[PDB]
DNA sequence: CGAAGGGTTACTTCGCGAACACAT
DNA sequence: TTCGCGAAGTAACCCTTCG
């Protein structure tokens, strides 16, 4: 939850000239920053208000008011150290894969010792906690994980080439009635928000030894 | 799409491809964006410098040139106009950026120059002095000695200051060689016509005989002033020995080491010209005259911009005139320098074994012919090029390349019928190695024809040499290979920079003690293996590039 | 570079025929893209004839930006350009 | 996921001219040409694979999808291809300007022959703020005259003569023994010393073929243009901060091949296959010569035959552009490439960019009709069935374009096409359902209705001398199929109803339709600009009927007067 | 206005025109394009001959200006910053 | 590709001399990226070196050092281990 | 297409565009020469400006700064003729907005 | 796109809800959720706004995360927030731990040890009980 | 004072255009 | 099978200086 000052030009259609001026700009800014994330700034939610709105001018081929605004937006981006509550739904052979309650489901945490044990599902359990020598509590599903967050970088990805993006038509040919079509969906792109940390409280309401 | 073969910049520049690169190698892009920029359009002031490099304002193009000012990489021209202000008009320095490519071998065989006296402390102490001298552009003595904190070690360093000054490696850096030499003549020429505006019936003889020759005799004296001018050194109550003045700057003098490198090239020639015993006494009789009167390498200080009417015969005559009797020490005698204790069978060394170098000039070239020691370094340079140039083209294009390239030198404008009587090629090996060489220079053909539009083929295309093109073209090709090797080094150090910031900061003695996991430790001995090879190729390529730019 | 204040203006307060035909075109293009009209229409089609009635009634919400040869953007309003 | 994308509709300012470097030709290098290239119509029922034309340089048909742009003749843009050739060759357009570089520099050190004070004296005048193109030509001619009179060099020890052409073929034969003739040169001494050795072996050319100095072939000046400078080539006229301003990119070293969008196929006379372009035949011809000049290094054949092959190379690629050479009586020079398709009266600047053919038009014979208003042209009822205006639907169109869309393409107050809100395609009303399709009718449909009464429409007369040959005035739907209008507006067209036909263009957008009638209509252009006199006025049966009512004796009763005033208005 | 009495034809037009494609349509269309890339001409497009070749709006007549739509912004909605975070919380 | 040949390259850093020159090139390149070497940029810059730049910046040539420029970045090892303020790096 | 019996499409000569400039109507030249006859969208690059395909620079192979716009096809087919000989018409782009 | 500042003044959690409850009229709830098939009302014949499926789905899904601890989103007011902000500035606290305290409320002592780093080596023992009394009272 | 170099004006050769658009 | 001026290309000749 930080507050940016992103500036952007806004086109409003000639259909909606009957509404209020700042109500039509806010409708158009919500078509670009609702779920769409800014590269390496964070994840936007909504528009707070508008600032410094001047005369909207036209081009000779559209007839739309290309108005120019600047604004602040409620963008979710925590700083270098922030305690945040997560929820476990899927645990693979790698580390714990958690998320906020319906926000962004790619906040995965690798091994990062002070855990000492990493299994997939031996007795329908995610990991094993080798405590010494009491309170050997573990976690499987939907439990109050309170991980820290780090590493800040979130992104290095933008390729676009026609000999490989039209090779996706071959993956659509491989998307035929063959059931085990695990060629294209197993290699997805890493998004512009990739976040991880240290540990989660060991485990819910406890000491949380050195962050 | 196969961009591995360096096709990305084949028509780029040969001169920009090295200088901007060498500036980028020590500071970076903000310093390489001015020397690489002042080499692309000439001289330029500071006001007309900002809006073309596409960067920061005058607060950055001034700061990064100060880092080039205290490193001696640019040349400035302090002059005013008739109605304007005082402008700057910066230049670029050729040798002042050759120093960055050249410093390591400078110190590493100044060690071998200073090998004579003792063994252990002298090597380390010269490798501490001169390494800090060249890494700066101009430093004094009292500013260096404020970080020694000793009493006898400071005495040894103060002794080695004058021990390096007596050789010819440390002179007082003045403005008179920190100024551009192409306009220092004109400043000594416009006030010289202002000196004599006498109303008198004088023809154009005034503009060729009086002003030109008096400017010659007032210019050749004033360029020899930084050879030896800071010589008083008579401070008695401080030290009991010759002490260098503290408030006097010092530079590298840039020119005696040129002479030492070219003398090393001459000894490397003489190891193949004469036998194994004659070249040793030739070295000990040649490596003593480099410290007295330096004018051996240089294309002359004045000949750069007045050799246009008739003066080249006067340049050659003045060169061979002052070329003799100025190093005129003992030509063939004994000396207490070194005698190389060996069979150098002759178990007697006075006046009988030291006469073998008298039989070193009558055979194939060493060229000290006429009386005793006259003309030893004038009629080598048009053939010292031609001896090394043939050994490159023969070692590259094949042994039959020097058989064709040397025949045309004997008789220019040669036909193919009479070169078959001179060579021994079967039917078509005359023209096959010619077509394999015609893409290179020194093949350059001239055409005869007297026809309309090549009717009956007219017996055309007899071959010449034009040897003044191919030496410059070989110099361009070698210089491009130099800078391309340095860009291979730059791409190597740019590829893996994530494992370099930790390997030199806190990893010194424990690098083998499991600080890196055995999955990428072989990359640390791979980024140090062929990066060693780049500098080895650089070392063995400086010894071949610097022969094609003689006087 | 910036706009002249409305206290002093250099050009004519009149309406040149080149900004009468441009404002008739960029208003009729907005009626075709469903802009609300400001005049009582008598059930007519052809937005060339609607924007002509807008110019006849002087109820058009546009602003003409004149350009100087050096550029100072001289904002003139349409409701006070006499024609 | 789904990161923020935002695009600005930018303009197009400036057009920076340069030349393609050899590294930039091999950047746009989707194919690699000059291996065999006699393969473009091969044995297996003629596909193509790495020849003069490829399926990686586009599509020349409707089938046979391209391997880079997966499309066809209406989808593919075009792709270039480099053609590496040994023994480089002069550019035929960069052949007069090749001298102006090469005459102003030396020929041994290859430095510019110019004093260091005159360099600053020329750069102070050339780099002035506010230099016209005429001023730049004047300064670049002033430096050109000074570098033609200095007979020696500056820092090489070399003499320089005048540099000219060979006789008018594509050779540079110059001299250097022209300026000093008696105390000539040491170069004169070594020239006559290396000439006496020659004449003891071939005394055939002792006095006739003696006065001929040297050639300056592209194989040598490519190695001499590389030598020149880095900082003093801006005095020669070329900018030296973009890495394509070096003077060795003005010689052909790499050769770009055009796409197949440049070279189409050939129609009927199908006794051969789809016939090749002249550019195809010329491009597949220099591949054979470039492979013949390259394979002859390690093969044999002598220096005169290799020189004849290289002369055929330098004459064949110089006829690939502008065709300014004889053919060693086939056709009208038999070759067109890249300038003959750009020379005027059939070219691009003359016949495809300035003057081009435009749809939504039509021409028919004119005929007189005084009963129109003067701002009304009357088009027939069949031109209006095939002249169609895009009238998109918004709240005033909706009750009118719904009764009109059920009316049909055949009945005149109707429509032909209908573009939907999503713009998938354009539906025909001739084949569609046109009742269920007529009912929904969303508020962004671009249904295109026929031309009716009251529409702004241009009207042109083809010998357009002045600005009143093209006028626009309202339409009217009429019987028998001819254009017909008034006779007062007949003098600026210079029409006389002789059988002369005139063409008629319609506007399609609102922005141009609302200005075609406002400042270009008839009622505003009643004058002429050249004098200020009314140009549309009386005609032949206009003042001879106006004169016979007024000859002092035409006396009218009540009953004649009311009939005159009724037929008048 | 150029300075000398000059013509209108193919050498009298090249006195002022830095526009290349205007000169490459009048006469000698071949020689004007080869000479411009040799001299590295910038050719900022502003003439009406080079404006309909690249297909955009002219700077004469109708396109000598642009029209700007009003916004009707009051000085109480946007000029006071309606910020509920007046203190750093 | 295209296979020409160079005579010199192979089998030549096994000796100590070329390795000595190479390691000294590494040492010179490593030291030269430090600017002034702890005693410099103070003495000879006023002494007839670019008077228009040694007069306009008489205390402002001290921007390059290893006593303060390598000093300021070494203070921050202790201000972060005891105090934490949220500021971007 | 040209003439009769293939299909129609009539021609606006060079001596006709002289007349419409004298009226001063600039928005009729965009229609009667670009919109109606030949309008073709194209992918141009921002830096070292050339024309690409499908969002691909093909020379500065990054596909990052490609901003598409519409152009006459006779202007595009001119540029593929100019690049085919030697010369490189490079197009620079500025904003129609931000004044 | 030109980003002026990546942060202007990074914000707390409670006034996000106060900005959302004025934005809930834009994204109406079950008090008017029965108007999906009701009669004409609100002068539109449906009483409904536009969809925004990429914004209606998240404006409900954010506040579901803000009710995790104090179920069985805080129930304080603006003047209560001002009183708990005024008394919190009396201690020498960093801004990051101020934001982590005002984000989620610690009930026990060890969450205050997890938020406030090196509390034993920087603070006194009397401050911790006062902070627990101020925070855990509401 | 006679001869040699630099430079102005004068005689002779090439190429680029020759209008719009329809049916062949 | 044609007129229009503007590019090079080449010769007759006059000024200026050298020993
Ligand atoms: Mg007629
Ligand atoms: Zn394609
Ligand atoms: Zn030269
Ligand atoms: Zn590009």
């Amino acid at each position: 939850f930080i507050l940016s000052k992103i500036a952007d030009l806004v086109r409003i259609p000639p259909d909606q000239f009957h509404r209020d001026t700042i109500s039509a700009i806010t409708h158009q800014l919500n078509n670009k920053f609702a779920n769409k994330i800014i590269p390496n700034v964070g994840l936007c939610i909504t528009i707070y208000d508008l600032l410094t709105v001047e005369e909207g001018q036209l081009k000779p081929g559209d007839g739309s008011s290309y108005i120019n605004v600047t604004f602040r937006a409620v963008v979710f981006k925590p700083f270098l150290g922030e305690i945040v509550t997560g929820w476990i739904s899927k645990c693979t052979a790698e580390g714990i894969k958690v998320s906020l309650l319906g926000i962004f489901d790619d906040i995965f945490i690798p091994q990062n010792m002070l855990f000492e044990g990493c299994y997939y599902t031996p007795e329908e359990s995610a990991w094993i906690w080798p405590m010494d020598e009491e309170t050997k509590l573990y976690f499987d599903v939907n439990e109050k994980i309170r991980f820290r967050i780090e590493r800040e970088v979130f992104v290095d990805v933008k390729p676009k080439s026609p000999k490989e993006r039209e090779l996706e038509e071959r993956a659509q040919l491989e998307n035929e009635i063959e059931g085990k079509n695990e060629e294209t969906p197993q290699n997805e792109k890493p998004p512009a928000y990739a976040l991880l940390g240290s540990c989660q409280t060991d485990g819910m309401g406890l000491v949380s030894w050195w962050e | 799409v196969m961009t591995i073969s360096s096709l990305e910049q084949r028509t780029l520049n040969p001169d920009l491809f090295l200088y901007k690169e060498l500036v980028k190698a020590h500071l970076g892009e903000r310093a390489a964006s001015v020397i690489g920029m002042l080499v692309a359009l000439g001289r330029l002031s500071v006001r007309e410098l900002v809006e073309k490099i596409d960067g920061m304002d005058v607060d950055s193009v001034k700061t990064t040139l100060v880092s080039l000012t205290q490193l001696r990489c640019v040349k400035y021209l302090q002059e005013t106009a008739i109605s304007g202000k005082k402008t700057t008009y910066y230049y670029y320095n050729e040798e002042g950026i050759h120093i960055l490519l050249y410093s390591g071998l400078i110190i590493d065989e100044i060690i071998t120059q200073m090998r004579v006296n003792d063994e252990e402390e002298h090597k380390q102490l010269v490798a501490e002095i001169v390494q800090n001298v060249i890494s700066l552009g101009s430093l004094t003595v009292e500013d260096y000695l404020s970080s020694v904190t000793s009493d006898s070690m400071k005495y040894t360093i103060s002794s080695l200051f004058v021990q390096l000054c007596e050789m010819g490696y440390l002179i007082q850096i003045s403005k008179l060689h920190y100024t551009p030499i192409e306009d220092l003549w004109q400043f000594l020429y416009e006030k010289h016509y202002k000196n004599i505006p006498r109303n008198s019936p004088l023809s154009d003889l005034k503009k060729r005989s009086q002003a030109k020759m008096n400017a010659k005799t007032d210019f050749a004296k004033i360029i020899n002033k930084p050879n030896e001018l800071s010589q008083i050194l008579t401070v008695d109550p401080k030290t009991s020995l010759r002490i260098v003045k503290p408030t006097v700057s010092l530079t590298i003098n840039l020119d005696r080491f040129m002479k030492g490198r070219r003398s090393k090239q001459l000894i490397n020639l003489a190891k193949t010209r004469v036998g194994s015993v004659t070249a040793q006494v030739y070295k000990i009789a040649l490596r003593l005259t480099e410290q007295k009167s330096p004018k051996i390498r240089d294309p002359l200080t004045q000949t750069g911009l007045l050799q246009d009417l008739e003066e080249a015969k006067s340049f050659q005559d003045e060169a061979e005139l002052v070329e003799e009797k100025t190093p005129g020490l003992t030509f063939n005698a004994i000396d207490l320098a070194r005698h190389l204790p060996a069979e150098l069978h002759s178990a007697s060394l006075i006046n009988s074994h030291l006469k073998i170098l008298a039989s070193s000039n009558f055979p194939f070239l060493n060229e000290t012919k006429p009386g005793v020691y006259y003309v030893p370094y004038s009629k080598l340079m048009p053939v010292l090029k031609s001896s090394v140039y043939e050994y490159v083209i023969a070692s590259t294009l094949g042994p039959s390349a020097m058989r064709l390239s040397r025949c045309i030198r004997d008789n220019k404008l040669v036909s193919e019928k009479i070169i078959n009587s001179t060579a021994l090629m079967k039917e078509k090996d005359i023209r096959s190695t010619l077509a394999s060489l015609i893409r290179y220079n020194s093949v350059e053909i001239q055409e005869v024809p007297r026809t309309a539009d090549r009717s009956a083929s007219r017996a055309v295309f007899l071959f010449r040499c034009k040897e003044t093109h191919s030496y410059n073209f070989m110099r361009q090709n070698l210089e491009w290979n130099m800078a391309n090797l340095l860009f291979k080094k730059e791409k190597l150090k740019q590829e893996n920079s994530t494992l370099l910031k930790k390997a030199n900061r806190d990893d010194v003695k424990g690098r083998e003690n499991e600080l890196l996991l055995p999955s990428e430790l072989n990359q640390l001995k791979m980024v140090n293996e062929r990066e060693l090879n780049v500098f080895a190729r650089l070392s063995r390529l400086l010894s071949l590039w610097e022969v094609f730019q003689m006087a | 570079e910036k706009a002249i204040p409305k206290d002093q203006r250099a050009t004519t307060p009149y309406m040149t025929k080149y900004e009468r035909a441009r404002i008739l075109g960029t208003r009729a293009l907005q009626i075709s893209m469903n802009a609300p009209v400001f005049v009582d229409l008598e059930g007519e089609t052809d937005p060339l004839r609607i924007a002509m009635k807008e110019l006849a009634e002087k109820k058009i919400p546009l602003v003409i930006r004149r350009y100087l040869p050096d550029g100072s953007f001289e904002d003139w309003s349409v409701e006070e350009l006499i024609v | 996921k789904e990161v923020v994308v935002s695009e600005t509709p930018k303009r197009i300012k400036g057009l920076e001219f340069s030349a393609l470097s050899a590294a930039d030709i091999v950047a746009q290098s989707e194919v690699e040409v000059s291996t065999r290239d006699l393969f473009d119509l091969e044995k297996d029922r003629a596909p193509k694979a790495n020849g003069a034309l490829d399926p990686k340089m586009g599509v020349s048909s409707s089938s046979l999808e391209c391997a880079t742009c997966h499309g066809n003749l209406a989808s593919c843009h075009g792709h270039f291809g480099h053609l590496k050739l040994a023994l480089p060759v002069f550019h035929i357009g960069y052949f007069k300007a090749t001298i102006q570089i090469l005459q102003g520099i030396c020929k041994n050190c290859s430095a510019i022959l110019l004093s260091e004070t005159d360099k600053r004296q020329f750069l102070h005048e050339l780099r002035r703020p506010g230099v016209d193109n005429l001023r730049r030509m004047g300064i670049l001619k002033k430096i050109l005259d000074q570098c033609k009179k200095q007979r020696r060099c500056l820092h090489c020890g070399a003499l320089n003569g005048v540099v000219k052409k060979a006789a008018a073929a594509l050779k540079i034969i110059h001299d250097t023994f022209r300026w000093v003739g008696k105390k000539s040169a040491p170069e004169k001494d070594i020239w006559v010393g290396e000439w006496k050795e020659v004449l003891a072996h071939n005394p055939e050319l002792e006095r006739y073929v003696k006065r001929c100095m040297d050639d300056l072939n592209p194989l040598k000046t490519l190695n001499l243009f590389k030598q020149i400078k880095s900082a003093d080539c801006e005095l020669l006229g070329i900018d030296a901060t973009v890495p394509s301003g070096r003077p060795e990119t003005y010689i052909w070293r790499y050769l770009p091949a055009p796409p197949v969008c440049i070279r189409p196929s050939v129609m009927m006379q199908d006794s051969p296959a789809s016939n090749e372009d002249d550019l195809t035949v010329k491009l597949t011809e220099i591949v054979w010569t470039s492979s013949l000049i390259k394979a002859g290094l390690d093969k044999g054949i002598s220096i005169n035959n290799m020189m004849e092959h290289w002369d055929y190379l330098q004459l064949t690629v110089a006829m690939y552009i502008n065709s300014d050479s004889v053919n060693p009586g086939g056709k009208v020079k038999p070759i067109r490439g890249f300038c003959q398709r750009l020379k005027g009266k059939q070219g691009r600047f003359r016949g495809n960019l300035s003057g081009k053919r435009v749809d939504f038009s039509g021409r028919t014979v004119i005929s007189p009709d005084p009963n129109l208003s003067i701002d009304e042209v009357a088009v027939p009822d069949r031109v209006a069935k095939v002249l169609t205006y895009p009238e998109k639907v918004t709240r005033y169109n909706r009750h009118k374009l719904q009764e009109l869309i059920v009316n049909g393409p055949n009945v005149h107050p109707g429509a032909n096409y209908l573009l939907k809100r999503n713009e998938d395609a354009r539906r025909n009303l001739r084949y569609g359902d046109r009742m269920k399709l007529a009912k929904n009718l969303q508020i962004g449909d671009v249904v295109e209705r026929h031309l009716e009464d009251g529409d702004v429409v241009l009207f042109n007369r083809q010998p357009s001398l002045h600005r009143l040959s093209i006028l626009s005035h309202y339409a009217k739907i009429r019987p028998w199929r001819t254009f017909r209008l008034n006779e007062c507006v007949c003098t600026p067209y210079n029409a006389d109803f002789d059988g002369d036909e005139m063409n008629l263009h319609v506007p399609q957008t609102e922005e141009a339709r609302a200005e075609a009638i406002n400042l270009m209509g008839v009622k505003n252009n009643l004058l002429t600009p050249k004098s200020g006199e009314p140009i549309i006025a009386a005609t032949q049966d206009f003042i001879t009927g106006s004169y016979l009512i007024s000859h002092k004796d035409s006396f009218y009763d009540r009953a004649t007067l009311t009939q005159l005033l009724s037929m008048m208005s | 206005y150029k300075g000398e009495v000059l013509g209108i034809t193919r050498f009298g037009l090249s006195k002022m025109r830095d526009s290349v494609l205007q000169l490459a349509s009048f006469e000698k269309t071949t020689d004007h394009l080869f000479d411009a890339a040799f001299y590295m001409k910038k050719d900022a497009v502003e003439g009406v001959s080079e404006c309909i070749i690249l297909g955009q709006t002219m700077s004469i007549g109708t396109g000598s200006f642009k029209v700007v739509k009003g916004t009707n912004i009051s000085e109480k909605d946007l000029v006071p910053k309606r910020c509920l975070f007046e203190s750093l919380s | 590709t295209e296979f020409p040949s160079i005579p010199l390259p192979i089998n030549g850093p096994i000796t100590n001399k070329e390795r000595s020159l190479a390691v000294k090139y590494i040492n010179f390149g490593k030291t030269v990226k430090d600017g002034p070497f702890y005693t410099g940029s103070m003495s000879l810059i006023i002494d007839q070196q670019e008077n228009s730049k040694s007069g306009k910046r008489k205390p402002n040539i001290i921007l390059d050092e290893d006593d303060t420029n390598d000093g300021i970045e070494r203070y921050s090892d202790k201000y972060l281990k005891k105090r934490k303020i949220g500021i971007s790096i | 297409t040209e003439g009769r019996s293939r299909d129609g499409g009539l021609r606006l000569g060079e001596m006709e565009r002289d007349c419409v400039i004298a009226y001063g109507a600039s928005q009729l030249l965009l229609e009667r020469l670009m919109i109606s006859s030949d309008a073709f969208e194209v992918d141009v690059c921002d830096k070292c400006g050339l024309m690409g395909y499908s969002g691909w620079c093909t020379t500065c192979k990054s596909a990052e700064n490609i901003i598409k716009m519409t152009i006459p096809y006779a202007a595009k087919l001119l540029f593929q003729e100019l690049l085919s000989m030697n010369i490189a018409p490079r197009l620079r782009l500025e904003d129609i907005f931000q004044q | 796109m030109k980003v002026l500042e990546e942060r202007n003044a990074f914000l707390s959690d409670y006034e996000v809800l106060k900005f959302l409850t004025d934005l809930e009229k834009k994204h109406l709830w079950d008090q008017k959720s029965l108007a999906a098939l009701k009669k004409s009302r609100s002068k539109g014949k449906q009483n409904r706004p536009y969809n925004h499926p990429e914004l209606q789905g998240i404006t409900r899904n954010v506040v579901n995360y803000l009710s995790i601890n104090k179920n069985f989103i805080s129930k304080m007011s603006d003047e209560s927030f001002a009183e708990l902000m005024t008394k919190l500035n009396s201690f020498k606290l960093f801004k990051a731990e101020k934001l982590q305290i005002v984000n989620q409320l610690p009930a026990n002592m060890v969450h205050l040890y997890s938020i406030v780093e090196e509390c034993d080596a920087r603070f006194d023992e009397k401050t911790i009980e006062e902070m627990l009394e101020i925070i855990s009272g509401y």
